């Protein structure tokens, strides 16, 4: 509805979208620390993906390098902060699933119950490059406890995954097409990378 | 594919090669995530990490 498109463009809608998606990063992050409040977490998630298939609506029918597309990568350079830490929020969770299951994971773990030590663990993802030392101090806290040696590295891994299925989809849908419409633009492709 | 499995570990792999540092590119790549002492054999290079 092209005439409808253009008054959303020349609204007080983007400054509306930044803010939440720096609320949407604290929240995601904060609830994450606990086993008790995790679901309220499930429908967080659901508002992110009621909230990105819009911006497809504004992108749909686009013409290539044009002025809608134009404001979509503006705002995320100053919404930009909040954008990447979502997109980690994934990969930490997407990366664990493998890390546990590599050989050398299951090669730190000794026990019969079928449980790691907060020790070991550490070890382990460190002992593996990447995982930034603080990103570590982070994990042994999503995670859970008992006995501070019965993380039981199978849920954890396999906990955020579902909930998520979409939003980690539905945000690669909206890198990718802009990057489409958008051509040549520096800016989007630093996002792409992460 | 199989009778090749024997000369990975010999001490002369890369000998009509020009590369005779291949066990040590592996070693530093699928070396994190498979035990940098497990990839340390099938490769010869025992003790040699
Ligand atoms: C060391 N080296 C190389 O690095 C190389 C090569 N041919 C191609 N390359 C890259 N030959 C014959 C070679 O001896």
């Amino acid at each position: 509805c092209t005439g409808n498109q253009q008054s959303l463009a020349h609204s007080r809608l983007w400054d509306a979208v930044v803010g939440f998606l720096h609320v949407f990063a604290h929240m995601m992050m904060k609830l994450a620390q606990d086993s008790s409040q995790i679901e309220l977490l499930k429908e967080l998630l659901d508002l992110q993906k009621d909230m990105v298939v819009m911006l497809l609506s504004l992108l749909e029918g686009n013409v290539v390098n044009g002025m809608i597309a134009r404001q979509m990568v503006d705002m995320l350079v100053e919404s930009s902060s909040n954008v990447e830490m979502i997109l980690k929020f994934f990969d930490m969770f997407l990366k664990l699933k493998d890390i546990v299951g590599s050989e050398a994971f299951q090669d730190y773990v000794t026990d019969p119950r079928g449980l790691i030590s907060k020790k070991d663990f550490q070890k382990a993802m460190d002992s593996q490059k990447q995982f930034t030392g603080p990103e570590i101090q982070f994990l042994l806290s999503c995670s859970e406890a008992d006995e501070n040696e019965m993380i039981n590295f199978e849920e954890f891994a396999n906990r955020f995954q579902e909930p998520a299925r979409d939003i980690g989809f539905n945000v690669a849908v909206l890198l990718t097409n802009l990057s489409e419409h958008v051509p040549h633009d520096p800016r989007l492709r630093n996002f792409l990378e992460l | 594919g199989q009778w090749d499995r024997l000369v990975l570990n010999t001490p002369s792999f890369p000998s009509n090669y020009w590369d005779k540092f291949v066990k040590r590119k592996v070693l530093d790549k699928h070396g994190d995530i498979f035990g940098r002492e497990r990839i340390a054999e099938l490769l010869g290079m025992d003790l040699a990490s």
